[PDB]
């Protein structure tokens, strides 16, 4: 009951799911063939890791999830690596020819001639559902195939699931990891298209957390493994809820009632704390206080922006580990006599907390510290359109001479396509403006 | 799974193919018999882009040897690396071009083009997911130029959706065969504008600049230049035949380097001719790049770095941002972040770590404005057009040719002097 | 009030369809738009590579009247 569906689409979002879903195994006791000693209940069973887990009759634990991508190398090292076991073959859909970091190709020109088999596939998932919640779309904002295929994708899920919720986990785009041009175009296209089409949308800013990785974690150069397992976290922490039963666990979608204001006001700020090194953890343990603390230093944050210099339309504590709601409490009490935290005047200044006992888990090798307790905040922050500012400004560069259009246009798309997507950008920006404004 | 086919047409084009195969072979670990005998996994990885396996785990390379006169073709098939080619895929004729621009690609090489798209069609639906094309040639002889263009046009026919990309080899007076040449340019180029989504230009003129004043060489021959094409070609296509932290096929590559159709001929360089702020400034040194332009008489619309060899990701970081920050100028602002770089951990042959350079700037017009004073100093007395206009052609498709480059260069102007606001 | 409660409801379901409705008819305008615009696009492309066959064969035509 209450199940959810993955969807991990192109190479960022098949990798961040190659991270998420071994962190959760690791979580939950999972070995690598699906076997799950823990898991007394043979064939099935109403567990709250049943919401992410599918079971056999042979007591293999199955991931509810699809991979998804225009081109097989990235899927194949999955199917060919530690993990092989866990994902039945139909799970993983590949193509032949990629998107080439083209809107168009990924939504469009190579999308269309896969995207009726992506769909019968996850028909195949929701089917073995009892009470299906929503779907957990996981893609980059840069890519033709995260950003191209997503929007067609969610398109298409809006039609043959309804109003049924739909969460994205998006990967904005850097520089310092960013091999292509053409990604504000991409950015903006996927943005506009997917805007009406999702409830609720956490994205990341691979900036700041290459950022992280190289400040707190002492990494001269983060990879994408790096990243990814650093990412892996936050989703851990902000679907833990759903995946443990607990006296304190609030569900997501109760934080999301405070999180969405507006439907188009559905991107939350994360922030998640502690990220620490083994050398730096050892002897120093970090209090319900301190990591509380970090949440509100601009450092921390999964986006690059000034919550100092906005306002707060919502505040919520996800705390798993080691957490008693006394410790909270204080720790609270003594941000709110500190912190610049400013609210709008139409919603209330309260923060919403959720415990989880379940304390955190490393993946073998990392760099992460085994920590006994950590929090992820979730934030409804007008700062947060600082980055759709960025963004659209890097857009509008290139579209004022037309920079790389005609390779969208050579794949069937109109300029008008362009400039609805920006208006819509612009909108957005405006929408977030409008709502900070005080009232009459 | 990403398969290239590559083909090499004229005497140019096939001894800067030849030289190609033998030093990617030797990167790949491939001896002439077509066999494999490396050290590495990282050499077959991606081996089938370039070659194809047959029987006896022979490695074949997806390569079509075009020409028409035996003369140059049968230097390859008796030189080094000659019997590892298919030997079906030599497609040669006998009566030649003549250095003529029109007997390339209206009358010769017409007579032989479809045998040749019959050994095209042959490489081509035996492969998975074929990316696009490649063409050596140059742009100043009479089969490159004249038939080189034609294969590209016959191919974009029945190919449309596949990405053309050519080695053109720019004539040059320092290193001039004939004296017609400024004429074939012309025409070659008349045709690549329209139909190619990326070319290279392999200037001679920078060739023997750089073997002359840098290589101290007094005497440079055709060797002594190749080698340098060589060098420069097994550097751009590292990144497609080598696994790194870069997931891209000739489209992909396509766009971030093209910002608009027309502008897609790209300034190759090279360094060295050692630290990574050396290899860094080296690489954007006027005296580096394989094209007679000063980059700092124009502006960067798109740039590609590639590093190869052992050395540290962090201080190859510091260091193009370091360039970039320093000589802003030379890069347009209506573009951001339009320098990328890769890094492969295989260095070329003899080298600790080398560093290849694709430029796409507007200081290319230079070439252009050279190619187009020697056309017009010949077309305006109507110099040797009876050897064209015998074949068919007419002063209006000349006039035509020459009108389309010097758009060309009015169109780099205008990028150059565009600005943000 | 009964009434109303059936209103309410109604209405939800009329919005939720309707919202279905639109999305498919968007999608729909949208692929067969692309359809015609990158048929287009492979089209003026083909027609100027036949328009070069037909001034190659009177290059040669040109060639063949003067022998
Ligand atoms: N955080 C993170 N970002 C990634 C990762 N892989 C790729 N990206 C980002 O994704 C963007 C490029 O899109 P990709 O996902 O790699 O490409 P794609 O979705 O497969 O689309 P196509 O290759 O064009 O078909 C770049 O901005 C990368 O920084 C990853 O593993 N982790
Ligand atoms: N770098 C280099 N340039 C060459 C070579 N052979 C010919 N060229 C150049 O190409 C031009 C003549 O083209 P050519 O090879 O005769 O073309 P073809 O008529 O098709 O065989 C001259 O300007 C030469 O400078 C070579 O082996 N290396
Ligand atoms: C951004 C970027 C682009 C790029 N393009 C390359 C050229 C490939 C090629 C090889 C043979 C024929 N035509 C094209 S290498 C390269 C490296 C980077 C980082
Ligand atoms: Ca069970
Ligand atoms: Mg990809
Ligand atoms: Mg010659």
């Amino acid at each position: 009951m209450r199940e959810c569906i993955s969807i991990h689409v192109g190479q960022a979002g098949v990798q961040i799911g190659n991270a998420c879903w071994e962190l959760y195994c690791l979580e939950h006791g999972i070995q690598p063939d699906g076997q799950m000693p823990s898991d007394k209940t043979i064939g099935g069973g109403d567990d709250s890791f049943n919401t992410f887990f599918s079971e056999t009759g042979a007591g293999k634990h199955v991931p509810r999830a699809v991979f998804v991508d225009l081109e097989p190398t990235v899927i194949d090292e999955v199917r060919t690596g530690t993990y092989r076991q866990l994902f039945h073959p139909e799970q993983l859909i590949t193509g032949k020819e990629d998107a080439a970091n083209n809107y168009a190709r990924g939504h469009y020109t190579i999308g269309k001639e896969i995207i009726d088999l992506v769909l019968d596939r996850i028909r195949k998932l929701a089917d073995q559902c009892t009470g299906l919640q929503g779907f957990l779309v996981f893609h980059s904002f840069g890519g033709g195939t995260g950003s191209g295929f997503t929007s067609l994708l969610m398109e298409r899920l809006s039609v043959d699931y309804g109003k049924k919720s739909k969460l994205e986990f998006s990967i904005y785009p850097a520089p310092q990891v960013s091999t292509a041009v053409v990604e504000p175009y991409n950015s903006i296209l996927t943005t506009h298209t997917t805007l009406e089409h999702s409830d609720c949308a956490f994205m990341v800013d691979n900036e700041a957390i290459y950022d992280i990785c190289r400040r707190n974690l002492d990494i001269e150069r983060p990879t994408y493994t790096n990243l990814n397992r650093l990412i892996s976290q936050i989703v851990s922490s902000i679907t833990a809820s759903l995946r443990f039963d607990g006296a304190l666990n609030v569900d997501l979608t109760e934080f999301q009632t405070n999180l969405v204001p507006y439907p188009r006001i559905h991107f939350p700020l994360a922030t998640y704390a502690p990220v620490i090194s083994a050398e730096k953890a050892y002897h120093e343990q970090l209090s319900v206080a301190e990591i509380t603390n970090a949440c509100f230093e601009p450092a921390n944050q999964m986006v690059k922006c000034d919550p100092r210099h906005g306002k707060y339309m919502a505040c919520c504590l996800l705390y798993r580990g080691d957490v008693v709601p006394k410790d909270v409490n204080a720790a609270i009490a003594t941000i709110k006599t500190k912190r610049s935290i400013q609210f709008v005047d139409w919603c209330p200044t309260g923060f919403k907390v959720g415990i989880n006992y379940q304390p955190p888990t490393v993946v073998p090798g990392g760099d992460l510290a085994k920590v006994q307790r950590a929090v992820c905040m979730l934030s409804n922050t007008t700062a947060i359109a600082e980055a759709w500012a960025r963004l659209d400004h890097k857009f509008d560069l290139m579209y004022a001479k037309r920079a790389f259009v005609h390779w969208y246009v050579g794949e069937g798309m109109e300029e008008g396509e362009f400039s609805e997507a920006r208006e819509d950008m612009a909108a957005l920006e405006k929408d977030y403006e409008e709502v900070g404004v005080d009232s009459v | 799974m990403r398969e290239i086919v590559h083909i090499q047409a004229g005497q140019c084009g096939n001894q800067i193919g030849a030289k190609f195969w033998e030093v990617i072979s030797d990167e790949h670990g491939i001896d002439p018999t077509g066999s494999y005998h490396g050290d590495s996994d990282l050499q077959l990885e991606r081996i089938n882009v370039y070659y194809n396996e047959a029987t006896g785990n022979k490695y074949v390379p997806r390569a079509i040897l075009v020409d028409l006169e035996p003369g140059t073709m049968d230097s390859v098939r008796s030189g080094p690396f000659g019997q590892i080619f298919r030997p079906d895929n030599f497609v040669f004729g006998q009566s030649g071009a003549g250095n003529n621009w029109a007997k390339g690609h209206y009358t010769e090489g017409a007579e032989l083009v479809d045998s040749v798209l019959d050994v095209v069609r042959k490489e081509s639906e035996s492969c998975d997911c074929l990316q696009g094309f490649q063409l050596t040639h140059s742009l100043g002889g009479g089969t490159g130029s004249g038939m080189g263009t034609l294969l590209i046009s016959k191919i974009r026919e029945e190919y449309p959706d596949r990405i053309m990309n050519t080695f053109s080899v720019m004539p040059s007076p320092k290193v001039s065969d004939t004296v017609v040449e400024p004429y074939n340019a012309t025409l070659s180029v008349h045709q690549l504008v329209e139909n190619t989504d990326e070319t290279y230009c392999i200037d001679n003129e920078a060739l023997y600049d750089i073997c002359f004043r840098t290589l101290k060489l007094t005497t440079p021959t055709y060797g002594d230049l190749n080698h340098l094409v060589s060098a420069t070609m097994s550097g751009v296509t590292t990144c497609l035949r080598f696994p790194g932290q870069l997931n891209a096929d000739l489209r992909k590559l396509a766009v971030n380097m093209v910002p608009f159709p027309r502008l897609h001929f790209f300034m190759p360089g090279f360094a060295p001719l050692l630290t990574v702020p050396e290899l860094t400034q080296q690489m954007f040194d006027s005296k580096n790049m394989m094209a007679a332009c000063d980059p700092r008489h124009g502006r960067y619309l798109t740039v590609a770095a590639i590093f190869r060899g052992r050395m540290s990701m962090k201080e190859v970081d510091e260091q193009m941002l370091n360039v970039q920050n320093k000589n802003s100028s030379y890069f347009v602002e209506w573009i951001p972040n339009n320098v990328k770089t890769a890094v492969c951990d295989i260095p070329p042959r003899g080298l600790k770590m080398s560093a290849t350079f694709i430029g796409n700037s507007t200081a290319i017009q230079e070439l252009f404005k050279r190619i187009s004073e020697q056309f017009t100093a010949m077309f305006r007395r109507k110099a040797f057009l009876h050897w064209y206009t015998g074949e068919g052609m007419d002063e209006m498709e000349f006039t035509e040719a020459e009108s389309n480059m010097n758009d060309l260069v009015s169109e780099y102007q205008q990028y150059q002097d565009a600005t943000a606001d | 009030k009964r009434e109303h409660e059936r209103e309410v409801i109604q209405k939800a379901i009329e919005e939720n369809n309707n919202f279905i409705k639109m999305a498919k008819e968007k999608l729909a305008q949208k692929m067969e738009s692309n359809k015609e615009n990158r048929e287009a696009h492979l089209a003026a492309m083909l027609e100027r590579l036949q328009e070069k066959d037909k001034h190659a064969e009177e290059v040669r035509k040109n060639k063949e009247l003067k022998e």
